[PDB]
């Protein structure tokens, strides 16, 4: 509701070209932050366009991340510095 | 000789033929490779209209008069070549299936997509029964055939007792529903059975025929299904194995679906629905409110 | 997995049978071999494990014996295993999944949110009207579960115009399936008689933030039963609610015309059944019922002024607009037009 309320925003200008980023603790919920995207549920978290826009980011991307850290430590460490 | 030939190719062809033309739409249209009236036809099979109400009575009232004339016929044997216009029967049976001919058609000009309209069952038992009756006369002879499948025409009695204002509780509409499905089905499968039986396998020339009246058949039927096989009578002829095989699988499929519809209606008995009768002389007094054991 | 594992060990007896009872038992020299075909011990088999027992085909030899008594108990006993599964693969049937058809020419709009049977037979008992003109808008409804019976048989009452549809209206294939985009309008409802009235407001917010996602320009109506609610549902980028996208709050409006009929008692009553399309009645028994039915017959309309009306004399016209036209009427709004 905030993420909508900062897009209709006005001043004098439109709040539409305003920088947001939203945590979603549901995946399947961004696709209600942008109009112009195809709502397609079949598509997967990381082909919808609010974030690929880098304007949603949910924890389930990290999920994989154990995966990625059991196959090579060192890239932890990477994120960690 | 035998004459089945004739109705089993009218009636099949007629159905090949339907399903051909209409399956056509869009196959021979493949990108290019009124309703006025249409619609008002559905205003006529619907029950909205003052005419269509009249119409289902009318259609259950001809579908017992035919299988009526069925049951009559059945006590008759399976065929024999007679005059159309000598006896009294072989008229009033057009009559019904001509108003139900007039019946499919006023339908089939409403149908909205006529593909899914000719896979209705009472379309299937309609344009199964007509054929065979109209060419009975082109022939001139008689054939019990698939002609019991009037009786599939039970299932719409629910719907009619909606009109009639018999019955007006909901749970009792559904069980009289159910019993008209269980009938329905009881009667077409002894149908079956009992033109199975009454004419033998053709591979073995129609040689191993087994002479079974249709209550017979019917009490059979109600033996095999109630599990309890008592062996007095039963199926010899190999197709009369195979559809009493048949019909135990899916009637006990049947009964396993419907019971939930068992439990969802017997036990549901409401406790009191009536009025206090008052006893002239006697008082009473009404005690209300908080009601429990203690 | 099921059907061909009760077709294989179907099959498999009957072999078994077939071969037990074709060659005799060896204990006296081969000498019970019954000629008995395959296929009738198939058939033996299902009227043995239906449990119909007919009898009319038995199973002569010692080892056929005792083979049928112990495979009579098996099967009897996998069957009894099968049983819950059997209950559990049956129960999943859908009532009403399907899609909606665009017929051309004809209107239709979509009803979603909380669908009881009190709430719909309302709805239908306002919106299909005799004494309103002839209703051919196609009603399309959308709920999360599935319909009752009594609901089937009002649908199949008003056969003609309503017709179920299920699905979520948060899912877009639920709202491409009944065609919301081509639908006039889009009606929520909102239960009012519900715990936590909040969450109900918040829940038709979502609904309504969905129906906006799959299609900004479509007409929604809805339900608040709070005010804040109202004013977070004008903060939507698509809530234009200049051409129609109206939230009637039931909270502030009811509460309004209580406030209107302290300033004039009886206000609320006479607003109500203004608004509310009512079929006039008259009774012949002198009774204040008469008069208060007459009352309650008129209805509100609206309509644009015509050129005689419209030059610069709307009060004017408004003081001697009434007599001869038999009715009664009220730049933004019009208010009282005076001078
Ligand atoms: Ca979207
Ligand atoms: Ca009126």
């Amino acid at each position: 509701l905030a993420s909508l309320n900062i897009k209709s925003m006005q001043f004098d200008t439109t709040g539409v070209n305003i920088p947001i980023i939203t945590e979603l603790v549901n995946d399947t919920n961004v696709q209600f932050l942008d109009q112009d995207d195809d709502d397609d549920p079949d598509t997967e978290l990381y082909l919808t366009q609010p974030f690929a826009c880098g304007t949603a980011f949910a924890v389930s991307v990290l999920d994989s991340l154990m995966s990625a850290t059991y196959f090579n430590d060192n890239i932890l460490t990477l994120i960690r510095t | 000789q035998r004459m089945w030939w004739a109705f089993l190719a009218s009636s099949m062809v007629t159905f090949f033929g339907g399903l051909f033309i209409i399956l056509l739409w869009r196959t021979l249209k493949y990108l290019w490779t009124m309703t006025s009236v249409k619609d008002w036809a559905g205003v006529m099979i619907s029950a909205q209209t003052l005419t269509g109400r009249v119409l289902v009575v009318l259609v259950f009232a001809l579908s017992i008069g035919a299988l009526v004339i069925y049951f009559i016929d059945s006590s008759n044997p399976i065929e024999s070549c007679q005059n159309f216009y000598k006896d009294f029967t072989l008229q009033i049976d057009m009559a019904f299936n001509v108003f139900f001919l007039l019946y499919f058609g006023l339908r089939f000009i409403a149908a909205n997509d006529k593909l899914w309209f000719w896979l209705e069952v009472n379309s299937v038992v309609d344009f199964f029964t007509v054929p065979p009756v109209f060419v009975s006369v082109y022939l001139n002879r008689s054939w019990l055939g698939l002609r019991f499948l009037r009786a599939l025409r039970l299932i719409q009695f629910s719907e009619i007792l909606q009109f009639l204002n018999i019955l007006k509780t909901s749970n009792s509409i559904k069980l009289v529903n159910l019993l008209s499905i269980f009938i329905s089905t009881w009667l077409t499968a002894a149908g079956f059975i009992h033109l199975v039986e009454n004419s033998g396998d053709p591979w073995e020339n129609f040689q191993n025929n087994q002479a079974l009246t249709y209550w017979e058949c019917v009490y059979l039927l109600m033996v095999t299904m109630s599990t309890v096989g008592y062996g007095d009578v039963y199926a010899k002829t190999t197709l009369g194995r195979l559809f009493m095989v048949f019909f135990i699988l899916g009637g006990l499929a049947m009964f396993a679906s419907y019971v939930p519809e068992i439990i969802e209606l017997i036990g549901n008995r409401k406790k009191y629905g009536g009025s206090y009768s008052a006893v002239s002389g006697r008082k009473h007094i009404v005690v209300c409110g908080h009601i429990t054991l203690e | 997995n099921l059907l061909s594992i009760f077709i294989s060990t179907w099959l498999t007896a009957a072999g078994f049978i077939h071969l037990v009872e074709n060659s005799g038992d060896p204990w006296e020299n081969f000498q019970n071999n019954q000629a008995l075909t395959y296929w009738e011990c198939v058939y033996l088999l299902m009227v043995t494990m239906s449990t119909v027992g007919y009898g009319d085909v038995y199973a002569k030899t010692t080892l056929g014996r005792l083979f049928m008594v112990f495979f009579i108990l098996g099967g009897l006993a996998m069957f009894a295993s099968y049983v819950p599964e059997i209950i559990e693969l049956i129960g999943n049937r859908k009532k009403y999944g399907g899609s909606y058809s665009a017929v051309s020419g004809r209107k239709h709009i979509v009803v979603c949110g909380h669908i009881t049977l009190e709430s719909v037979s309302n709805f239908l008992k306002a919106f299909l009207h005799k004494a309103r003109d002839d209703v051919n808008v196609e009603i399309v409804f959308l709920h999360n579960i599935s319909p009752n019976l009594e609901l089937e048989a009002l649908f199949k009452r008003h056969f003609t115009q309503v017709e179920f549809y299920q699905g979520s209206v948060l899912n877009p294939h639920d709202l491409a399936r009944v065609k919301i985009e081509s639908a006039d309008a889009c009606l929520i409802l909102a239960n009012k008689y519900c715990a936590d009235p909040d969450a109900e407001d918040a829940s038709n917010i979502m609904r309504v933030i969905s129906i906006k996602n799959y299609h900004p320009k479509i007409r929604i109506i809805t339900q608040m039963l709070q005010y804040h609610n109202k004013a977070h549902l004008l903060n939507i980028p698509s809530w234009n609610w200049k051409e129609g996208d109206d939230a009637i709050c039931l909270a502030e409006l009811k509460l309004g015309f209580i406030a209107q009929s302290c300033l004039a008692q009886g206000l609320s009553t006479m607003l109500a059944n203004l608004f509310s399309m009512r079929s006039f009645i008259k009774i012949e028994e002198d009774t204040w019922q008469k008069y208060y039915l007459e009352g309650v017959s008129n209805e509100m309309y609206t309509e644009y002024l015509s050129s005689a009306f419209v030059g610069l004399s709307f009060p004017t016209v408004c003081e001697l607009c009434f007599v001869k036209l038999k009715l009664l009427m009220i730049s933004r709004i019009l208010i009282n037009p005076g001078n």
